[PDB]
Order: structure tokens, then C-alpha cells, then sequence
């Protein structure tokens, strides 16, 4: 009962999934072959939500892997828990986007999508009652953006009554991978406004910061980042997969943290984050967990949260905790920061508690916030777009796929409007 | 001969209920198996030869909270016909529970209720545990309540509701939920008792000396209170207070039927040795502002009526004295039209204590359910909270999506406002 | 039937009180556990079956001195409801105790007091131990005293205060503290007894033959004196002196209610064998300038009234003779308007002795509480001390910081000055 099939796209998204899946397997106790070796009985009662029980007791991941080139699918098979995945579910093309959303969304992706649109249906049929789809991709390039975007809107025609999650990675100003980020972002966001129910905007610039100072890691890699990001995902859907004193599923969360139709972009956060040095000396108790969580530099979105107010705020705690300890801390925080919470929505807090913790750690906190400080993330992008679009630069790649210069300004306008919605209520 | 049907709605109801059941089991000397190695006839029906099944119905829209009971120690006490389970949850929404999802499950349960209700002969009244702030506990309850007036009507109903706190509350959309669900409560429910978690927490901290409480400590506390209502039925004291009698006593008007509870003494195992528990002291404890179950102010309030229920080692000789003393005091005060305002109950049976319990084993115990103007002020701030939320159409679109028309909100707020003045009118 | 409520304020009060409690326990044959293997009903209430809890309230703004009791031998005698604890200390300041910090703690304690006070039926009067020079013992006491006149008023109060010495004093700002706290003492307190550490020290050295005394030796001494006040209540002698009676006797005017104590005999274990303790000798000992509890001069002073309280082996036949002899002597002298000036009490019960005690086990003992013009001269030098300190605004800024207005000082000094002349007026 209550199943969620997972979708993946892009070079980064796929990688994230690869780690995320592994982590989830570890949490339940699934091995590379698929046979169960775990001891705790409650891992097997909600195994059905993320694993179909196949023949011979070998569980399989309910997933769809998409790409416009075959390069990334090579390393996913050879790595750990690549053998658990079903051969049928891998989808891939021979062309590739080439860091262009125009090629990705119309010409290249629309030929590949019809295979996936048939594959997902089967998955849907398989489970008793599907409650929502998780989606993992990037907005920086053309492959993860153009394909995923194309897909997500066509799901709303067949399944209008289901919740829609999207785990994205938006561009940073300092750590700029590609040149045409402003373009891709500007166009890819447009469709994610009306079609999605919730979106987690992650940024690598913040991740790096988190890594250098807090974890004290001398040589970070993308692997670390993947591990981090996956943790957040694990956190949000913990209440479904395990019992608890106060359970909070996805729909509930959505209802609580999305007050208005067009303002649903969130910012993830994770705690506790401890190095080898801070593992010994940091006293892991609820208050400690709390304070760390609300720090500006501990966020995964590279902004200044204290420029504006949080519209809503929710948290998902794990491991056994006393509720007077838990529920008081939030209140205290609110009291402290009376200038950093919206006044006309009194009592902004939402809490959730799980009995089964992460293996090794005693407690954990996943922070999902909704703020007016997302303006800083978009504003810069808008500016960049303006700078680019003024001289019609890098345009012949997009215009070659049959896109008018008006069609840029149509999405641009929408983006602007969206941005304004935050500054309406700030 | 006498009988009563318990109902449990939402997660909260389920959670509360388990503890209560455990307490009941402890009381009558029944292990989880259901075979005892009379008084218990009310809540337990003896099936064939030595199988005690409870008068119970657990409703929930998730499987998680109900399957917690099916896998635990009390697997043997219930069977799948009693335990009803949905698919899609209420999702902390009134509109999801009442209109969309509520049509399918209620039908299943009504038949079940009938099957349980027609089996027993001496129906005293119903008990319905839920929360106002909860999704299932608001949307389904309202529906359920509406349904129950068709089949029965005059047969009595009670509900022990978890009232939301202004400070320590664990959900954002709670204001809305309360306002809507109180529309059905005024027409249908005969008398609803109200408890606030924040109030409980303070009590847990100060008196019990446990600075790390969780829901399991509150549940236990609640269960004792619940027992103290039904203790008059199941045991034969010198003087008795039935449910109908209680209703007659405590509830004066058609609009007002919202008394609040209190329980004393509640103290640690080490504190029991020093503290000489007298009757007068315990009486006082019920009237203290510190020991109240709701965030309220007895200093501003005036008690119209309040029903004391003693269990353990008590006799009427000093009870009278206690009563007199309270009357004499002017810190406690009543409304002009009610000269005599108490209803006094006694019981020989001592209140039991749970294995590994936070509460100490005591001789005496008290439970006062007071109807008052103190709780009238509690909704004035709720309304304010609600109003602000509504003023800019916050969280409204979700509700609209589930088939809630815009006039519903208008209906529920205005009514609430009207109600707030009623108390004032009565107390002038 | 009879009852009395003890209060302990500040560190000094706590420290004194423990010894007293111990003494009491010794008297009635009660180990620290609180179960005895009647007379004791006054100070101890029997909880349930064999648990004797004291009539007590310890106030302190630090945790250190109160947690000393909680960890020691008498952990079993008290429970955390009786023992109140602050956070920030008085810091040897009157202004910190009364205005800033005093609002929060007093509230907690008043309720507690009520709970204790309403439990007992025969309230004789209150006892309040503190020091004038102490921070908590001045600022809180004044507040507390003020509070207690609202709830009770006519019900009697006593306080055994540690008066500051002109020579041997262990704090710099003591002068200020005394002057302020005496403003509340004149209006509220019915009769306050005064003891000086320096005086005690001399006694300890000369008579007990222990040249290395610490507070524990003084505390014990004090406790005996305290007992000698309350010994008339708890035991049935041939003639009795209740607290009200004492008040009636010793205190003549509204302004003057400051008698001073004295205790005899106090001698070593080896000295008891040689020294034949006669009645006359012990009587004399109370009137000697060497054995007085305050730094004063009986040669300059005149006794208006003084209440003798004998316990042990005494009969009235030689008591009368003793009384006569003193009257006959002219070294001791009285005021013209009082021809008969004694109040004489007797008790059969001998005064007990503590395990490993400095005092010897004796048959007889005496305690004279004398109202006199000798103590009038004691504040003349205090005033001088105070005045100099004030003259250049020394230590004033701290006080100002805590919310003390400048006119307060003016009020307290002038009043004191006025009072000094009253004695003179009376004695002319
Ligand atoms: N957290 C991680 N972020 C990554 C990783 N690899 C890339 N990135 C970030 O994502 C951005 C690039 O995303 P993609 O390579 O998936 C662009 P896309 O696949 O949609 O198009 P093509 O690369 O043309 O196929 C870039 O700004 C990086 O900062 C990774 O392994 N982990
Ligand atoms: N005293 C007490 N209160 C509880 C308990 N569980 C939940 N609550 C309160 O009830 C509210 C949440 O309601 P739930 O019962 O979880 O909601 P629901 O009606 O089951 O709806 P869903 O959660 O969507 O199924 C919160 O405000 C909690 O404070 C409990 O065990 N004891
Ligand atoms: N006889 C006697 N005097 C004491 C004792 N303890 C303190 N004193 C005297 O009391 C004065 C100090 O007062 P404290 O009681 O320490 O002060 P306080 O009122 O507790 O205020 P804080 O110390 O700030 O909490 C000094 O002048 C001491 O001589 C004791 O055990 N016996
Ligand atoms: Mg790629
Ligand atoms: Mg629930
Ligand atoms: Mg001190």
C-alpha cells in the first residue's frame, strides 16, 4: 500500500540516484543480489513502497533511468548495487542534447519519452495504489532539464490527482559549469511553476562550504556531495517507510508548507553534520540539533536566509525523542527570531518524529523551509539572462530548433512574475 | 446489564485508546491473551468460554497506526473486523476527511457499529476520542457524529478532544481545522471534554519530576481521567454517578456543553512518602490554576457547575467539610443564579497503577469536570489566529481542491463569533 | 492540637536551621529516616503511617546551601517541594533581594506556605531565621514580612536575627543592609530577638574551653536557645509560658519590641564534675555582662521586663528566693514604672545533648529574654558607621543600579535616628 516509483534524469541526477538507492538499501538491509539479510523486522513492514517483492525473495527497485547518451549508464552497472536494478527499466538514446534545452525539450527528448511513457504505465499498474512520483535531474544543462520537464507535464494529463516531487540542482554564480546556464534555467523553470507541487532547490556552492568548514574534509569529491544530497531524500520519506509517534507523509507536508498556488519552492537542510574531530566533543541533544539547523551557513541553498522571513517551516526528526524537549525548542527559536518569521501566519512550525534512526547515528534532522530569500537565487539568474539576451548571444543554437525570440520573453515574464510573488508578501 | 460503546478516530484516538485498554485490562485482572485466571461486563463481552473482547472500533485512514496494534502485545485482544483501515490519509485536512475520502469507510463502520451495538442490551452512551487539529479526527468525526443522530439521537454521546495550544502546537493548519469541526459538535455532541497538550506538559514537568516526557506519559495520564468518568458504572460505591445523571447535572443550557477536566493527585514514587495526602488538599488541587487540563485562567472564570468523583478511601463526613470550605473561599466564585453547584461521587475501588508507571500508588484520587467561563476566553485567541490566516486566503486553495465551497468558512467563523458572546450573556 | 510554622531565609537561616532540626529529632527519638521506633505533633506531622515531616520552608537564591541538605544525612527528612531554590544570588545586597529578584520566588513560596499552614489547625505563630547583614536575609525577609501581614496580621511572628558586630564583622556593606531592613521590622514583626557572633565567640572561648570554634559550635548553641522558647509548648510542666503570653508579658510598647537573649549554664564535660550547678548561680549567670548574646552593657542598661524559662529539675520554692535576691541587688536595676518585672516558666523535661556535643549534660538550664535600654546604645555606633559610609556616596551606585531610589536611604536613616530617642524617652 502507498507506493512511489522513482524517476531519474541527467548526468548528475542519475549519479545521485545511484547513491540514494544504495543508501536506502542499506537502511532496509538489501544486498547486491537482492536477498534480504536484515535482523530488525520493521524493515521488511513497509518494504513495498520502494521495492517490488519478486520471485525467490529478491527485491527490485521501482525506478526509471533516462538519458540522451549511453555514457553514464556504464558506471552505474559496474558500481555497488548496480545488479539490483532491473534491465528492462534502463532507457537511453544515442544522440545527446549538447547542453541545450531547445534540443532537449522538443527534438531529441520527444523521441525518447514515448518509451518511458509506456514503461511508467506498467510500473503504475504493478503497485496497488501509487501516491506520487519522485523525480531527480538538473536545470543547468539540456539533458536532465529538457527531458524531465517534457515528461513531468504529460504525467499531469494521465495522473492529475497525484503529488509531484522534483529534486533539482540550480546554477551558482561562482561555480559556473556551463556558459548558457541563464538561458536553460530561464526556460526550464517556466514549466516547473504550474506543473509541480513541491521542489527542492539545491546548489553546489553551499555544499562545498558545508564540506570545507563543518566536515573538515581535506579532499572533497562529487561522491561526498551525492551522499549528502541523498540523505535529504531519505529524510523526507522516512515516515512512510517506518512507524513513529507522530507520522508525517508527503501529502501532509505539501499541505502544510505550500500556502499559495505559485509559491512552493523549498530549501533543504540536514543535521547533525560532524567531522572526525567534532564527533567526540559535540553533545548530540535536541537543543544542539535545533540551533545548528537554523544557521544561515548550514543551508544547502547558497543565499542569505536572514534577508527575509520564513513563510512556513517544517522538520522531520528521527530516533526516540521526548516531545516536550522537541516541541519547545522550535517555539524558543520562534520567540528569539521574531523578525525572521511572517507575522500574519502565526505558528509557522511543523514537526514529525520517527522511531527508527539512520546505520550509526543516534538522531537526525531534515530541514525543509519556505522563505522570501529565494529572490536572491533567481534575481541573479534573471540579471545574467538580461545580460546575455540583450545582444542575442548564443541564440543560433536555440533558434535552430524553431524557437522565436518572443518565446524567450514569454517565459522570462512568467519568471519575473514568480519572483515578484515573494516580494509581494515580504 | 449496563453497557457502553467506545469509538476511536484518527491517529490520536488510536494512540490514546491503547493505553486506556491496557489500564482496563490491568483493572480486571486480564492478560493480553483475553482469558481471565460481573464488574467487567460493560467494556468486555465474554465470548463462549474465557475470551474477553472489548467494545471498540478503531478508524484510521493510514495502515501504520492500526498495524502497530496488530503486531504488538495486544494482537490477541482484537480481530481484523474491529480494526478498520483506509488507503489514502486525511493529510492534516478537514476537507479530505469529510467529503472526498469519508464516504467509503464510514459505510463499512456503521454496519460494524450496529453489529456491536445490537449485541449489548443496556446502552448507556458513546465515547469518541479524537483531536480537533487532526485531519481524520476532524473531518471523519463530524461526518460520523452527523450519522449517529439518525440511528440513535437521544442515546448519549461523549468525546475527549485534544484542543490546540496557542504556543506549543505541532501543525500549521490547525486553526482552520478547529473552526470547521466545532460546527457539528454544537448540534450533535451532548458534552465534549477538552484537554491541551501544553497544559499536560507543565504538569508532567513540575509534579512528576520527569523533564523528558513523550506521548506515552500523557496517554497514561489521560487514561486515568477517562477511568474516573466510568468508575461509577463498573464498581458499586456508597453513592453513584451515571453518565445520564452527570449530563443532567453539569450541562445547564443547549449551547454550552464544554466543561474541562482536572486530575489529582499526580506525584512521584519518592514524593508519596513525604506528602501526606489529605482529602482537603486533594480538593484544593482540583481548583488550583496549575493543575488544569486546558490553557485557561480560573481567576477570570466562574464555575457554573462542577462534578467531583472520588475513588479509594473516602467517606461523606469530611467531604461535606471540604465542599463547605471551597464555598466559603472567595478566590473560587460562582454565578449568581446557581446557589448549590456541586455533584459529588464516591467509590470504594482504589485507582490502579500501571507496571513501570510514572504515577505513584495512592489511596485517594479526584476528578473534577467543571463548566465555566474560563474556557470562553480560550477561543477568542483561536479566532484571531484563524482570522489572520484567512484574511489573505492562506492555505485555502488546497481546501477548495477537495470540494469545500467558500461560504463554508464564512458559516463556521460567524457561528463561532456568535457563540463567544453566549458565555458573556450567561455570566452577566 | 497546637502548631507552629518555621521559615528559614538566606544561607544563615539554612545553616542555623539544620542544627535546630537535628536537636528536635534527638529530642523526640527520631532517626533521619523519619520513622519513630503526642508531644512532637507541633513541629512534625505524621504522614500516613510513620513518616514525620517538619513544619519548614527553606528559601535561598543560590543552590549550594540547600543542596548541602539534599545530599547529606537528612536527605530522607525533606522533599523538593519544601526546599525552594533560586538562580541568581542576593550578592550581599538588600536591593537585589527585595525589588529585582524577590518577585519570582516569593510567589512560589506563599502558595507552599498556605498549603503547609492550612494543613495544621492550631496556628500559634511564625518563626523566621535570617541575618540583617546578609543579602537574602534582608531583602527577601522584608518582602516576605510585608506579604505575611496581608494573609494573617494578628497571628504572631518571631525572628532570631544575627546582628552585625562593630569589631568582628565579615562583610563591608553590612551597615547599609541593617539600616534598610529595620524599616519593615518595626511595622510588621511582633518581636525580634537579636544575637551577635562576636559575643558568642567570647562565650565559646572562655567557658567551653575550645579556642578553635567554627559556625557549627555557634549553631548548636543557638538551637538550645530556640528550644528553650518552644519547650513550654511541647512539654507539660507545672507552669507554662505560651508565645502569645510571652508577647503580652515582655513587650510593653508598639515601637520597642527588641529584647535580647542569654543562656546558661554552658560549660565543658570536665568542668561539670567540679562545678556544683545551683539555681541561684544559674540565675546570676543570666544577669552577668559576660554571658550576654549581644555586644552590650547591662551596667548602663535598665531592664523593663525579662522572661525566665527553666527546664529540668526545678521547683517554685527556691525560684522565688532567687527572684527576690535579684530584686534586692542594686547592680541590677529596673525602670520606675515597672515594680514587678519578671515572667517565670518551669518545665520537667531536661535539656538534651547532641552526640559529640561541646556542651555538657546538665540537670538545669535557664533562658532570659530581657527587654532593656542596653541594646538602645548598640545602634548609636551602627548609625555612625552607616553615616560615614553614606557621607561620600560609597557603594551607592550598585544599589542605584538595582532600582533603589535615593530617598529610600533618607527615609531609613531618619527613622532609625527617631527610634534611638524613643528608648531615652521611655527610660527618663
Ligand atoms: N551533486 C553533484 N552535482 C554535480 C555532479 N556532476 C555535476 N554536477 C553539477 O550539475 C551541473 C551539471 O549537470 P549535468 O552534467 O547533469 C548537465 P546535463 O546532464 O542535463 O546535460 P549534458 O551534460 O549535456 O548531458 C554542474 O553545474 C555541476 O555543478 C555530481 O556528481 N554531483
Ligand atoms: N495527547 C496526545 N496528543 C496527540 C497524540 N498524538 C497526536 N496528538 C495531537 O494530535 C494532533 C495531530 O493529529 P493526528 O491524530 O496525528 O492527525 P489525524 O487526525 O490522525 O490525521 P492523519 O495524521 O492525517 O491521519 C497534534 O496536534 C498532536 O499534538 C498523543 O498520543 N497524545
Ligand atoms: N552565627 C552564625 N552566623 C552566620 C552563619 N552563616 C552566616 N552568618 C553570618 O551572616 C552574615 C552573612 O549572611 P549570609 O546568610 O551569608 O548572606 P545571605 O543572606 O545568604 O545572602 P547571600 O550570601 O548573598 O545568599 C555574616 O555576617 C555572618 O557572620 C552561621 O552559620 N552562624
Ligand atoms: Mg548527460
Ligand atoms: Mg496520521
Ligand atoms: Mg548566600
Amino acid at each position: 500500500m502507498r507506493e512511489i516509483v522513482h524517476i531519474q534524469a541527467g548526468q548528475c541526477g542519475n549519479q545521485i540516484g545511484a547513491k540514494f538507492w544504495e543508501v536506502i538499501s542499506d537502511e532496509h538491509g538489501i544486498d547486491p543480489t537482492g536477498t534480504y539479510h536484515g535482523d530488525s523486522d520493521l524493515q521488511l513492514d513497509r518494504i513495498s513502497v520502494y521495492y517490488n517483492e519478486a520471485t525467490g525473495g529478491k527485491y527490485v527497485p521501482r525506478a526509471i533511468l533516462v538519458d540522451l547518451e549511453p555514457g553514464t549508464m556504464d558506471s552505474v552497472r559496474s558500481g555497488p548495487f548496480g545488479q539490483i536494478f532491473r534491465p528492462d527499466n534502463f532507457v537511453f538514446g544515442q544522440s545527446g542534447a549538447g547542453n541545450n534545452w531547445a534540443k532537449g525539450h522538443y527534438t531529441e527528448g520527444a523521441e525518447l519519452v514515448d518509451s518511458v511513457l509506456d514503461v511508467v504505465r506498467k510500473e503504475a499498474e504493478s503497485c496497488d495504489c501509487l501516491q506520487g512520483f519522485q523525480l531527480t535531474h538538473s536545470l543547468g544543462g539540456g539533458t536532465g532539464s529538457g527531458m524531465g520537464t517534457l515528461l513531468i507535464s504529460k504525467i499531469r494529463e494521465e495522473y492529475p490527482d497525484r503529488i509531484m516531487n522534483t529534486f533539482s540542482v540550480v546554477p551558482s554564480p561562482k561555480v559556473s559549469d556551463t556558459v548558457v546556464e541563464p538561458y536553460n534555467a530561464t526556460l526550464s523553470v517556466h514549466q516547473l511553476v504550474e506543473n509541480t507541487d513541491e521542489t527542492y532547490c539545491i546548489d553546489n556552492e553551499a555544499l562545498y562550504d558545508i564540506c570545507f568548514r563543518t566536515l573538515k574534509l581535506t579532499t572533497p569529491t562529487y561522491g561526498d556531495l551525492n551522499h549528502l544530497v541523498s540523505a535529504t531524500m531519505s529524510g523526507v520519506t522516512t515516515c512512510l517507510r517506518f512507524p513513529g509517534q507522530l507520522n508525517a507523509d508527503l501529502r501532509k507536508l505539501a499541505v502544510n508548507m505550500v500556502p499559495f498556488p505559485r509559491l512552493h519552492f523549498f530549501m533543504p537542510g540536514f543535521a547533525p553534520l560532524t567531522s572526525r574531530g567534532s564527533q567526540q566533543y559535540r553533545a548530540l541533544t535536541v537543543p544542539e540539533l535545533t540551533q545548528q539547523v537554523f544557521d544561515a551557513k548550514n543551508m544547502m541553498a547558497a543565499c542569505d536566509p536572514r534577508h527575509g522571513r520564513y513563510l512556513t517551516v517544517a522538520a522531520v526528526f528521527r530516533g526516540r525523542m521526548s516531545m516536550k524537549e522537541v516541541d519547545e525548542q522550535m517555539l524558543n527559536v520562534q520567540n528569539k527570531n521574531s523578525s525572521y518569521f511572517v507575522e500574519w501566519i502565526p505558528n509557522n512550525v511543523k514537526t514529525a518524529v520517527c522511531d527508527i534512526p539512520p546505520r550509526g547515528l543516534k538522531m537526525a534532522v531534515t530541514f525543509i523551509g519556505n522563505s522570501t530569500a529565494i529572490q536572491e537565487l533567481f534575481k541573479r539568474i534573471s540579471e545574467q539572462f538580461t545580460a546575455m539576451f540583450r545582444r542575442k548571444a548564443f541564440l543560433h543554437w536555440y533558434t535552430g530548433e524553431g524557437m522565436d525570440e518572443m518565446e524567450f520573453t514569454e517565459a522570462e515574464s512568467n519568471m519575473n512574475d514568480l519572483v515578484s510573488e515573494y516580494q509581494q508578501y515580504q | 446489564m449496563r453497557e457502553c460503546i467506545s469509538i476511536h478516530v484518527g491517529q490520536a484516538g488510536v494512540q490514546i485508546g491503547n493505553a486506556c485498554w491496557e489500564l482496563y485490562c490491568l483493572e480486571h485482572g486480564i492478560q493480553p491473551d483475553g482469558q481471565m485466571p460481573d464488574s467487567f461486563n460493560t467494556f468486555f463481552s465474554e465470548t463462549g468460554a474465557g475470551k474477553h473482547v472489548p467494545r471498540a472500533v478503531f478508524v484510521d485512514l493510514e495502515p501504520t497506526v492500526i498495524d502497530e496494534v496488530r503486531t504488538g502485545t495486544y494482537r490477541q485482544l482484537f480481530h481484523p473486523e474491529q480494526l478498520i483501515t483506509g488507503k489514502e490519509d486525511a493529510a492534516n485536512n478537514y476537507a479530505r476527511g469529510h467529503y472526498t475520502i469519508g464516504k467509503e469507510i464510514i459505510d463499512l463502520v456503521l454496519d460494524r457499529i450496529r453489529k456491536l451495538a445490537d449485541q449489548c442490551t443496556g446502552l448507556q452512551g458513546f465515547l469518541v476520542f479524537h483531536s480537533f487539529g487532526g485531519g481524520t479526527g476532524s473531518g471523519f468525526t463530524s461526518l460520523l457524529m452527523e450519522r449517529l443522530s439518525v440511528d440513535y439521537g437521544k442515546k448519549s454521546k461523549l468525546e475527549f478532544s485534544i484542543y490546540p495550544a496557542p504556543q506549543v502546537s505541532t501543525a500549521v493548519v490547525e486553526p482552520y481545522n478547529s473552526i470547521l469541526t466545532t460546527h457539528t459538535t454544537l448540534e450533535h455532541s451532548d458534552c465534549a471534554f477538552m484537554v491541551d497538550n501544553e497544559a499536560i506538559y507543565d504538569i508532567c514537568r513540575r509534579n512528576l519530576d520527569i523533564e523528558r516526557p513523550t506521548y506515552t506519559n500523557l496517554n497514561r495520564l489521560i487514561s486515568q481521567i477517562v477511568s474516573s468518568i466510568t468508575a461509577s458504572l463498573r464498581f458499586d460505591g456508597a453513592l453513584n454517578v451515571d453518565l445520564t445523571e452527570f449530563q443532567t447535572n453539569l450541562v445547564p443550557y443547549p449551547r454550552i456543553h464544554f466543561p474541562l477536566a482536572t486530575y489529582a493527585p499526580v506525584i512521584s514514587a519518592e514524593k508519596a512518602y513525604h506528602e501526606q495526602l489529605s482529602v482537603a488538599e486533594i480538593t484544593n488541587a482540583c481548583f488550583e490554576p496549575a493543575n488544569q487540563m486546558v490553557k485557561c485562567d480560573p481567576r477570570h472564570g466562574k464555575y457554573m457547575a462542577c462534578c467531583l468523583l472520588y475513588r479509594g478511601d473516602v467517606v461523606p463526613k469530611d467531604v461535606n467539610a471540604a465542599i463547605a470550605t471551597i464555598k466559603t473561599k472567595r478566590s473560587i466564585q460562582f454565578v449568581d443564579w446557581c446557589p448549590t453547584g456541586f455533584k459529588v461521587g464516591i467509590n470504594y475501588q482504589p485507582p490502579t497503577v500501571v507496571p513501570g508507571g510514572d504515577l505513584a500508588k495512592v489511596q485517594r484520587a479526584v476528578c473534577m469536570l467543571s463548566n465555566t467561563t474560563a474556557i470562553a476566553e480560550a477561543w477568542a485567541r483561536l479566532d484571531h489566529k484563524f482570522d489572520l490566516m484567512y484574511a489573505k486566503r492562506a492555505f485555502v486553495h488546497w481546501y477548495v481542491g477537495e470540494g469545500m465551497e467558500e461560504g463554508e468558512f464564512s458559516e463556521a467563523r460567524e457561528d463561532m463569533a456568535a457563540l463567544e458572546k453566549d458565555y458573556e450573556e450567561v455570566g452577566v
